[PDB]
RNA sequence: GCGGCGCGCCUGCUACACCGGACCGCAGGCGUCCCACGGCGGGCUCAGCGAGGACGGAGACCUCCCGCGGAGCAGAAGGGC
RNA sequence: CGGAACGGCGUCGGCCGGUCCCGACA
RNA sequence: GCCUGCCCCUCGCCCGCCCCCCAAACUCCGAAGGGCCGCGCCGCCCCGCCGCUGGCCUGGGCGGGGCGGGCGAAUGCGGGCG
RNA sequence: AGUUCGGCCAUCCUACGGCGGAAACUCCUUAACUCGUUCCGAAUUAGGAAGAGAAGCGCCGUCAGGCCCCGCCAGUACUGCGAUCGGAGACGUCGUGGGAACACGGGGUGCCGAACU
């Protein structure tokens, strides 16, 4: 968090809801395979990378993130970045509470994504 | 900066405190230093023999010789693109030992020492990893007192 | 320009930042010499003599 | 206090006779003070050079004897014959140390010889009690309490009891 | 050169704390740099109105800024709410000193701000502390300004 | 006439209070770092000052080691033991501090010996037999598997005179065995051209005091009883003081073990100091004694 | 070009609290002086206030006190004691 | 309409001190 | 003001206390901001060696053999060398 | 309690006023020596033991000065970062981070560790 606000101009962050986690899991994600983007299309390949750390399915996936539990960095790291479609930005140069739309947008990170997805 | 001296710009840095100026303490010429040791290099100004140079001054080094009045020191100094291993001599004056490790040889200690003391009661292991900060838990907090509180107004002018 | 600083900090940092090698920290450059004789003679006796 | 220790004493009288740039009464003023105290004197030189006194930097333009116990005592009278026992009221210091000063070495009661000329001197007496060495030792050094210092008012009586001096 | 002000206290100097009661303070409004000339050429206009419509002895003028910094004759370095004149009058001159300062301003570069001063005088006690300090007696005088009586130093 | 004060507020604020020690002008650093300073790669090797300290009424030889943070004292022997050994007055005299060295030195070198016994350095380090001027360095020739135990002289602020009190404790731990380094020039004997054994030996054995008492009873009786009035009372006679001086030698050497004495301590309790209310409530009769004239 | 010399070297600056920063930017120095103005050990306290002491006064000389250094340490400046 | 100190009873919006039915001598 | 007079006054001087505005070449304080170094292998026992250190049966280094624990900030990412 | 040696060096200092001392420390009392005084046993070197707390020395005090600590000062002054923020400027503002100082008030006023009696 603290080397987040020193990046605040470049980015957007929120807290985000169990279904924009599920979405960005099922329509968006990819995996990391061999250093590969290789498409999440099925419960197997979770089950290839991360049976170590419990995380058989989709379904642990979208949990461990979003409890952020012991197997975080693990499930994390196995998610490619996520690429996204281009977003709305009312203002790059402000922050949120500014009016513009960099820096904290709380729970409205989810909307703002939702149309990304 | 048209002269460039051993000791230019060295106003205040090899200038003693307000209320230090006079003799080391013996303590100085006491404290016990071995090879490998962290010391950092503070300058003493009414010391003009073993002085390092006021780059060295704030950089903290291990011991890689111990002489019978200087202790030679090795700091890394960033010589344009690359980090460079510079030994210098320092007399006792201007070498302070560092606490520098201290934290990590406490933490050592008390990892091992708290893996005991489960071993003989207790017995699930202890978490032994620093976390950083995290956030903090949803607690409860009493609105029985709650004073509201409100923008003042202007009164400068 | 008499003088510039600009970009010296971006080629540093370019390939650069680089650590001064091990052997360097172990070096017995600058190191008393009465205790590196008493090391060698130390160090010729039983496990770690090198001699036949 | 009736303390013997807050008895006061004379610790030293000083006999100083400052002459010039006339080099051959400096050697004689030496002889008189050193048959007078009985003790060599030492020369002083002087600290800056002043054409109006002809003084010049190291011109040895003093000579002085620091004379300690009974002997200080009988010069002390001996020169206060001289001033009658009569001494100013102002001629005492704030640390009690007193001073007076005669002219004619022959009136405190040296014999006259021709060769030597008559030269008078300054007699400075420090005032002090047992005690008092707590400020010259080199180990432990401290100032004397103020209670123990010799008052102003305190030396005046101890000098008119000694030498009945009126002031 | 020297500065062309040299007289930085006019008016009624040396009179005492509860001699002058209102105090008015012209600040300055922008952060300027001040010349020697437009500080003697400010302190010639108002202390000759009020001098003129009151008396010297009805008012105590004070040029607060002094001009220091020798531009490469002299100039002084000044910020937005940095008092440039000052002025303790009592209720004699009151009236005239907001309309001197206003002629002072017109010779003074940049925004100005005329205001009049709570604390009484040039005393840091504002009028309502004053009276009840003095009523106390806690309000020691010294000279012109005015001071607590302090529970500090020996008591004797 | 009117001036300003010396001490000023500022003087206060900027005055730098010197050391503890050299406030009480007990101790001299730049002696002391000279003293106590020991090469790094020694490391933590002890080293050892003979200190001979000489209060009015005895001489105080100890033998310390120099910790970070205090001074270890190996072992101390006092001049106020000597009646013990047969000394009963003169303790501050130049024969007594020989015989407090003597002193500390077996004292130290009997404790390094308490339980060695294979190659005690008591054993390996005798001592000289008998107490005399002529120079003698432990040093000189050693065992070479033990060396003589060794510490550095330290006089503190004392001047070091031909005849100082503070040399002849020195000679008297370099007589016990103790290796002090020296040059023999500030002793009685010295002269340029060689050392005279029979000066020191004198003055070991106290005859400087005993001529003294022989010549001062010759000539006034009524001095003699004022300046040897304690000698009088412990009945000692001025020729007998050699054979004493030799009979303690001997009696330090055979048993140099502390007596350990112990006594009463007396503490008075003095005055309590005030409460912050007794401070406060003495500023109100303060403020009251003075409303009132 | 005329002149000067950031043409070798040094101190305090401007220089923006590691270090590094340009200036025909600023206030100045250096090319010498000393077998003592060196080395070491011991002793000592300095400049000065105050108050005192024949000549002797603003001024020498001798005195006590209190003296964080207000003195000195060859020469610039800054440290140091 | 790049623009300043200064002016404006142009048109709005406030801030503060007051006096209005003791009609703001009859 | 007066045989004179220092007989007294007035400002200075000089101390005391306030006080207006300060400083690239002032600083009792003192930021933000930077810099340097650390963040895994420890604890305990034993033994060997040294023209090196100590009064020693002392250290300090350099090894060897055990016996107990072990991976002990976050995030990203294979590094190094010629 | 006191002494010697220390550690860090003012909560330890400075001024002044009290209060003590059995022991210790000190002051002290003398120069036959030893040694020492630009002159002087003042200091020092030695040899003492007739005195004494009067000092130095401990202990307490003082609307004391200093020093030390905590509040307030003040989220102030500054400043890191982002701003097609305002403003002609030079200055300020907002969002996101840090954050003094002088005053002022309230108190405190050395401890530690070896030996010895």
């Amino acid at each position: 968090l603290n080397a987040l606000r020193i990046v605040d101009h470049y980015v957007t962050y929120g807290e985000p809801t169990v279904e924009t986690i599920r979405n960005l899991i099922y329509k968006r994600g990819f995996a990391k395979v061999n250093g590969q983007r290789i498409p999440i299309v099925d419960n197997n390949l979770i089950d290839e990378q991360l049976s170590k750390h419990n995380i058989l399915c989709a379904e642990d996936l979208v949990h461990e993130i979003f409890t952020c539990g012991s197997s975080f960095k693990e499930a994390n790291n196995f998610l490619w970045p996520f690429q996204l479609n281009s977003a709305a930005l009312k203002d790059k140069r402000n922050n949120f509470a500014e009016g513009g739309d960099f820096g904290y947008r709380g729970k409205y990170i989810n909307e703002f994504v939702a149309r990304m997805i | 900066t048209h002269s460039q001296g051993y000791r230019c710009k060295t106003r205040y840095c090899f200038a003693r405190k307000f209320r230090r100026h006079g003799m080391a303490n013996l303590t100085t010429y006491n404290r016990v230093y071995k090879l490998g040791q962290y010391v950092n290099i503070k300058v003493n100004g009414a010391y003009h023999k073993g002085m390092p140079h006021r780059y060295y001054n704030g950089r903290t080094g291990t011991i890689f010789n111990i002489g019978p009045r200087a202790l030679g020191v090795q700091i890394q100094k960033r010589v344009r693109g690359r980090i460079m291993l510079k030994r210098i001599n320092v007399r006792l004056e201007h070498v302070h030992p560092s606490d520098c490790r201290k934290n990590h040889l406490e933490r050592v200690a008390a990892n091992d020492a708290a893996r005991r003391l489960a071993k003989e009661t207790g017995q699930p292991v202890p978490c032994l990893k620093r976390q950083n900060a995290l956030p903090r838990a949803a607690h409860v907090v009493s609105i029985a007192s709650a004073i509201d509180i409100t923008p003042l107004k202007y009164d400068g002018v | 320009k008499n003088h510039t600083s600009k970009n010296q900090n971006r080629k540093d940092h370019r390939n650069g930042i680089k650590k001064p090698k091990k052997s360097a920290y172990t070096s017995h450059k600058g190191m008393c010499p009465k205790y590196l004789r008493n090391l060698r003679r130390s160090r010729a006796n039983d496990p770690r003599q090198s001699l036949r | 206090s009736e303390n013997p220790m807050r008895r006061i004493r004379i610790e030293k009288l000083v006999l100083n006779i400052c002459i010039g740039g006339e080099g051959d009464a400096l050697t004689k003023a030496a002889k008189v003070l050193q048959q007078l105290t009985d003790q060599e004197p030492t020369f002083s030189k002087s600290r800056l050079t002043i054409r109006g006194f002809g003084i010049r930097r190291g011109q040895k333009i003093s000579t002085h004897v620091t004379v300690r116990g009974e002997k200080a005592r009988e010069i002390i009278e001996r020169g206060l014959r001289v001033k009658n026992f009569e001494l100013p009221y102002s001629c005492f210091s704030t640390t009690g140390n007193f001073g007076f000063g005669i002219t004619e070495h022959i009136d405190l009661g040296i014999k006259y010889d021709p060769s030597m000329g008559i030269y008078g001197m300054d007699f400075y007496v420090v005032l002090s009690r047992p005690g008092f060495r707590v400020n010259k030792r080199r180990a432990q050094q401290q100032h004397v309490g103020a209670s123990h210092k010799i008052t102003p008012d305190e030396a005046r009586a101890w000098v008119e009891r000694e030498f009945e001096v009126v002031y | 050169p020297d500065p062309k002000i040299r007289y930085f206290d006019l008016g009624n100097r040396r009179a005492k704390v509860n001699d002058f009661p209102y105090c008015f303070h012209l600040l300055s409004g922008e952060k300027e740099q001040v010349s020697s000339e437009a500080l003697e050429a400010c302190r010639i206009a108002c202390n000759k109105y009020i001098a003129k419509k009151a008396g010297k002895d009805s008012f105590h003028l004070r040029i607060r800024v002094h001009p220091f910094h020798v531009i490469r004759g002299t100039v002084a370095r000044v910020s937005i709410g940095q008092p440039l004149l000052s002025v303790r009058c009592r209720a004699s001159a009151k009236d005239y000193v907001k309309d001197a300062l206003r002629r002072a301003k017109f010779k003074i570069p940049g925004r100005q701000a005329i205001v009049e001063s709570r604390n009484w005088g040039f005393t840091e006690f504002t009028k309502e502390e004053y009276e009840d300090l003095r009523e106390r007696g806690e309000l020691q005088y010294d000279g012109n300004n005015a001071h607590r009586i302090s529970r500090k130093g020996p008591l004797n | 006439g009117w001036v300003k004060v010396q001490k000023t507020r500022s003087y206060f604020k900027r005055f730098q209070v010197q050391f503890r020690r050299r406030r009480e002008g007990k101790t001299d650093y730049q002696a002391r770092k000279a003293l106590i300073i020991q090469d790094k790669n020694k490391y933590a090797t002890p080293r050892y000052r003979f200190v001979v300290r000489r209060t009015n009424k005895d001489i105080i030889c100890q033998v310390t080691a120099a910790e970070l943070t205090k001074d270890r004292v190996v072992c101390a022997a006092y001049s106020h033991e000597l009646p013990r050994y047969g000394i009963p007055v003169g303790l501050t005299n130049y024969a007594a501090a020989y015989a407090t060295g003597l002193l500390c030195g077996r004292r130290l070198l009997e404790k390094l010996s308490v339980g060695i016994k294979e190659n005690a350095l008591a054993q390996l380090y005798p001592g000289l037999d008998k107490a005399t001027g002529e120079e003698y360095h432990p040093d000189e020739n050693e065992n070479e598997e033990v060396h003589a135990f060794k510490a550095f002289l330290d006089i503190g602020l004392a001047r070091a005179s031909t005849g100082a009190r503070v040399f002849a404790a020195m000679k008297g731990a370099v007589d016990a065995g103790l290796n002090i380094p020296h040059s023999m020039k500030r002793f009685p004997g010295y002269s340029k051209d060689g050392f005279d054994s029979s000066a020191l030996r004198d003055r070991i054995m106290g005859k400087h005091v005993g001529d003294y008492m022989a010549e001062l009873k010759a000539e006034d009786e009524e001095t003699y009883r004022k300046r040897f009035s304690k000698y009088i009372a412990a009945k000692v006679e001025p020729l007998r003081l050699e054979a004493m001086y030799t009979k303690a030698h001997a009696a330090i050497r055979a048993n140099p073990q502390a007596v350990k004495a112990k006594f009463e301590i007396k503490k008075p309790v003095r005055q309590a100091r005030l409460t912050l209310k007794e401070r406060k409530e003495r500023i109100d009769a303060k403020k009251l004694e003075a409303l009132k004239q």
